RNA sequence: AUUGAAAAAAAUAAUAUAUAUUAUAUAUAUUAAUUAUAAAUUGAAAUAUGUUUAAUUGAAUAUAUUUUAGUAAUAGAUAAAAAUAUGUACAGUAAAAUUGUAAGGAAAACAAUAAUAACUUUCUC
RNA sequence: GAAAGAAUUAAAUUAAUAUAAUGGUAUAACUGUGCGAUAAUUGUAACACAAACGAGUGAAACAAGUACGUAAGUAUGGCA
């Protein structure tokens, strides 16, 4: 499995979610959409938790 | 195995704030091989440089106006043409 | 006023003989420091530079002298000379 | 974390570099902006005077040469052909150096070859 | 030392403010800039160096250039080559482009930027060609005005409208906005600024604000509507302000009619025109010309007939648009116009 | 997305609408470079030019001269010829491609008072191929350039792949910088005075190198970097060092006018010309 | 505002404050910032407080308080090296072949290679 | 007569298009860049194309909300 699906919770606690499809270690996915309980754009975020492939954070502060 | 200096995050330059590179230059003097002075900006802190080896001496750039010199140094005594005419029978060959 | 800071950090070595010179011929520029009124705005130092003023830098062995661009002709008024105007093109009549 | 090589790689990119070297901007007073712009102005058009000089110059002496050999063509054919001869390989001599900021200890040379 | 001399030339060249005039011409960089109004702000302010002798130099170098040119000037006979003489002397005085620049273009003081002087009105159209006209003709042209109403434009008079006397707060009104019929509810008030050389006596201007986009249900289509029509105006460079004050009873050919867009039937595009009248020769005085009042219509407009009948130019225009609100049936009422229609949602 | 058909609406007035000024977004990109109120604002006519003030004085007027033919006609270019209409196919045909070349070639132009031949520009092209390893190289040449010039160098990368040289592509290596103006005409000036000089052996630019039309080249190893004034300064600063390619660009109609002008400068020239 | 130098004001835009209107307007004041961001027993600079030399300032040196040095690429709305593959706004043009050029060679990189009639502005005979 | 601008004409889609092949694409659908990361949103979708049914395709419009754009507008994933 290389391409697996997540569920989206609305972050207006409507209860309304939405279903995408992310790579296996793809960061966590956060879009705003539509939740028609609310009638407005709202935050999702995943509900469940999973692993995701660690990047370093890029540092803007000049270290070292 | 490829030597590399990994990159930062670039700093974003915003459009219209970009400005020009304006480095630091001092106005030096560059005297030539003879008196000839020029001025040139340079970046280098250096207000006055004198030059040995220029085109005002080497005669590519005027015609109309170090082995063999070690040898010359220490065979100088004996002074070493009728030194050619002497050292030079062409019979054998 | 536009130009860059020098940077000295390059051309002169950290803990070194011709840095020092240098460092002795040059004066630095005030700091910020609380508890006081800078009325000409408070330093905003980079490098060791007012960044809201142009920076001045002061710097065989033989100081480079240029000759004088007006000739002994010239001072004679010489008509028949090659050497009495330097700057300007002449013409034989 | 960084070899002395690297770090001197890293000095060498800084001097060409923009990185906390660079001044303020240069901002002016209407009136200062005004006269900047009378001295840019007049400026320009002094440099346009002066290439409008040396262009009619050179149009007025390409105007004698053309005068000069309709002239030769007319009279004496030969030496119109002299004239007229292609100078591919031309090449301005070495002793007409570009003028110096301040002249040699020997300004001109009397003697030669 | 033409530029210091004021016998002849007008007195809108010099630059009023004294402290800004002696700032500009002074023998070393003494004293502080005028413009920067605080004191820590002028002491800590550094102006680049140099800048006074070269700058006097320039001075110098552009009044002879000037004076050169008026030499020139007044010798010439015909008009607009003595307007461009007098404009390429004066366009480089740092005076004129101190006042131009940094005063008001559109409420103009006459004694600091006067468009009856060629050399200002000039800066003036060159401005207006920078942005505002650009904008203009793009609002015109996005929306569908030209070739509804009318084929083209070729801009030649920056025309600005207001609705002071409805609401009572002032703002010039920007090409192609969407106004409440508060808003819009009494007439509008015109500014037709004009940079090209003309006849201030004789020449005389109509002004039509037209509405193509009302709905004709016989056609199935829209027909034009003329919401405001005014004849024989007299402009003058300075005095350019068209208002109930200037235009008398006799000017008006329909008198305003306010937008009053029905529920549905759209977004409804008022574009005004603003023509300049054909100039007759051998007649002093300005020269008027009659309408026929029966003829032409208002419910139903040909603009481009009506153009061709009166011999119009149109030189200058500007566009505002308006939509129903709550407040139109009041503005109906106000005027006595009937209920006012209502179309379906949809169009089907 | 509905569609990608891209379709350019026909417009009603002939009023030139600049977009970029009816925006609010770039205020201070509203400003020319060359206006003080810009922050890309640079004082371009620091101080008097000296080669191109001799160019002006002395060399245009002797060009001039050289270059007078007498009732010299222009001479085209290689151009792509057009189909005789002797067949129904040659209809809406493209035209042959020119004689002897794929590229259509410019046409050849007398030399009077405007067309002088003169100084463009030069370009500084300086590809390191041991910066395939060490990118630190890269980086080291790009400042050597700037030393030389004053001006800000521009970072070459591999364009192409290749597995003869091991070469990989998009990866920096060496640098170029277009120098015009007063830059220019000054490293020209030491091209000519300090550097060329100290070449022990070098005759000078071949006659045959360049393009066809106005464009002369040639080349300095990395020991003759060592010659420049502000790598010459400091041998110690300098341990590794970069030959470099000097592509000069003229406004010259023909090769030869572009030799003539350089030599005019201080160039020599010694092979057999074409 | 105090400080330096030797009556006021008349744009745009931004900022601050106020109010006008079923109008993101107007009025007054002022022109900031603009390539930065934590962490440095070691470099460099300033100021303050002492001491010694030629009331004095320069010069030298000690302590304190700061400031700088973390040195890192784009400087251009970048435009066919590589990199964010869906939106929108603005802008531009590729490729091949040919002629050259330090190592460079058929094959690394850079340069150059169709035509200006008319139009606008600028300078000029 | 010169400089600068606006550009126009000719040529080109042989490069490039995440991917086959074909059609299309410089008015660019290709490329760069700012903002953004929203429209790779929510309810009704007529009417067409295609079509045995099951399905498939384009999609005006109405309503809720969002992003970019001075505006006009554009976006209900990708040139097809
Ligand atoms: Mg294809
Ligand atoms: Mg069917
Ligand atoms: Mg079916
Ligand atoms: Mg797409
Ligand atoms: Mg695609």
């Amino acid at each position: 499995s290389k391409n697996s699906v997540i569920k989206l919770l609305s972050t207006a606690a409507s209860g309304y979610s939405r279903y995408i499809s992310i790579k296996k270690g793809a960061p966590l996915v956060t879009q705003v959409r539509y939740d028609p309980v609310v009638k407005r754009h709202v935050l999702f975020k995943e509900a469940k938790k999973r692993k995701v492939a660690e990047r370093k954070p890029l540092d803007f502060l000049r270290t070292a | 195995t490829r030597i590399t200096l990994p990159r930062r995050p670039a700093k974003k330059i915003q459009l219209g704030k970009s400005r020009p590179a304006i480095y630091h230059q001092f106005n030096v003097k560059m005297e030539l091989s003879d008196g000839s002075v020029v001025i040139r900006r340079s970046q280098y802190p250096k207000g006055e440089i004198r030059l040995i080896q220029d085109q005002r001496n080497n005669p590519l750039w005027n015609p109309s106006r170090g082995s063999l010199d070690r040898f010359n140094k220490r065979y100088s005594s004996l002074f070493s043409t009728v030194e050619l005419s002497e050292e030079n029978k062409k019979k054998t060959q | 006023r536009l130009m860059w800071t020098f940077p000295a950090y390059f051309y002169f070595k950290k803990g070194t003989v011709a840095e020092h010179k240098f460092l002795s011929l040059q004066k630095g520029p005030i700091s910020k420091k609380n508890g006081i009124w800078f009325p000409r705005g408070i330093p905003d130092i980079k490098h060791g530079r007012e960044r809201s003023t142009k920076q001045e830098v002061k710097l065989v062995n033989r100081p480079v002298i240029p000759n004088d661009r007006i000739t002994e002709a010239d001072r004679s008024n010489d008509m028949k000379s090659l050497e009495r105007q330097l700057s300007r093109t002449l013409y034989l009549l | 974390s960084l070899s002395p090589l690297a770090q001197r790689v890293v000095t060498q990119l800084s001097v060409m570099s923009a990185s906390r070297k660079q001044p303020k901007l240069l901002k002016l007073a209407r009136e200062d902006l005004i006269k900047h712009q009378t001295i840019e102005k007049c400026w320009s058009i002094y440099q346009q005077q002066q290439r409008e000089r040396r262009n009619l110059q050179l149009e007025l002496q390409y105007k004698s040469i053309e005068r000069s050999m309709n002239l030769l063509q007319e009279l004496s054919p030969r030496l119109f052909e002299a004239a007229n001869a292609s100078e591919k390989g031309k090449r301005f001599p070495m002793e007409m150096k570009v003028p110096t900021d301040f002249p040699p200890n020997t300004l001109w040379h009397y003697n030669f070859r | 030392h033409i530029w210091s001399d004021f016998t002849t030339r007008p007195s809108s060249l010099s630059i009023q403010s004294s402290k800004v005039k002696n700032y500009l011409f002074q023998k070393k960089a003494s004293l502080d800039p005028p413009s920067i109004s605080r004191r820590s702000n002028r002491i800590k302010y550094s102006p680049p160096e140099h800048i006074d002798e070269i700058f006097r130099m320039s001075y110098d170098f552009l009044e002879q250039r000037s004076s050169k040119f008026y030499e020139l000037a007044n010798k010439t006979k015909n008009p607009l080559k003595k307007d461009a003489l007098l404009i390429k002397a004066e366009i480089n005085n740092p005076e004129v482009q101190y006042n131009f620049q940094f005063n008001n273009k559109l409420n103009n003081v006459k004694d600091i930027i006067d468009y009856d002087v060629p050399v200002y009105r000039h800066l003036g159209k060159q401005h207006w060609e920078s942005y505002g006209q650009m904008l203009l003709m793009q609002r015109l042209e996005t929306l569908a005005a030209i070739p509804d109403t009318l084929p083209t434009l070729v801009p030649r008079a920056e025309v600005n409208i207001k609705f002071p006397f409805s609401t009572g707060v002032n703002k010039w009104i920007e090409p192609g906005e969407f106004l409440s019929s508060n808003v819009t509810s009494m007439r509008p008030i015109f500014k037709i600024q004009e940079y090209e050389l003309v006849n201030v006596e004789k020449q005389l201007y109509t002004v039509l604000i037209v509405n193509p986009d009302v709905p004709d249900l016989s056609n199935d289509s829209f027909k034009t509507a003329l919401c405001y029509g005014l004849v024989n105006i007299n402009l003058t460079y300075n005095d350019n302000l068209i208002d109930p004050r200037k235009f008398h009873s006799s000017n008006i050919i329909a008198d305003y009619l306010p937008p009053v867009p029905e529920k549905n039937a759209g977004k409804q595009r008022f574009v005004v025109w603003v023509f300049r009248q054909p100039l007759i020769e051998d007649k002093q005085g300005p020269n008027m010309l009659e309408i026929d009042r029966k003829e032409l219509s208002r419910d139903d407009f040909d603009i481009r007939q009506f153009t061709k009948k009166y011999n119009l130019t149109a030189i200058g225009a500007h566009i505002w648009r308006s939509e129903w609100d709550a407040k139109v049936a009041a503005v109906r009422e106000k005027y006595g116009l009937p209920p006012g229609r209502v179309f379906s949602r949809v169009r089907r | 997305p509905k569609s990608a058909c891209s379709l350019v609406k026909p417009v009603h007035h002939l009023v030139k609408i600049d977009k970029s000024k009816l925006s609010p977004r770039f205020p201070e990109l509203k400003y020319d470079k060359s206006d003080i109120r810009s922050p890309g604002f640079k004082p371009k006519d620091t101080h008097a030019d000296r080669l191109n003030d001799h160019y002006l004085n002395t060399l245009q007027s002797d060009l001039l001269l050289i270059n007078y033919s007498h009732n010299a006609a222009v001479v085209k270019g290689l151009k792509q010829r057009a189909w005789s209409g002797d067949s129904p196919y040659h209809l809406n045909r493209p035209p042959k491609n020119p004689r002897g070349s794929k590229a259509q070639l410019p046409d050849i132009h007398p030399i009077k008072w405007s067309n002088i031949p003169g100084l463009e520009s030069v370009v500084i092209n300086c590809f390191v191929r041991e910066a395939r390893e060490n990118q630190l190289l890269a980086i080291t040449a790009a400042l050597q350039l700037q030393q030389i010039t004053g001006c800000k160098p521009h970072p070459i990368f591999s364009k192409n792949d290749v597995p003869t040289w091991k070469l990989r592509k998009g990866h920096q290596m060496g640098a170029k910088v277009e120098l015009k103006g007063k830059e220019m005409s000054q490293f020209l000036s030491t091209l000519t005075e300090i550097v060329l000089p100290r070449i022990r052996e070098y005759k000078g630019i071949s006659n045959q190198s360049g393009n066809r039309f106005g464009g002369i080249s040639f080349g300095l190893t990395a020991e003759d970097i060592k010659f420049f004034p502000e790598i010459d300064a400091n041998q110690d600063s300098w341990p590794k060092t970069f030959g470099m390619h000097i592509n000069i660009n003229t406004s010259a109609q023909l090769d030869y006018q572009a030799r003539t002008l350089l030599s005019g400068f201080q160039f020599p020239f010694f092979g057999e010309e074409k």
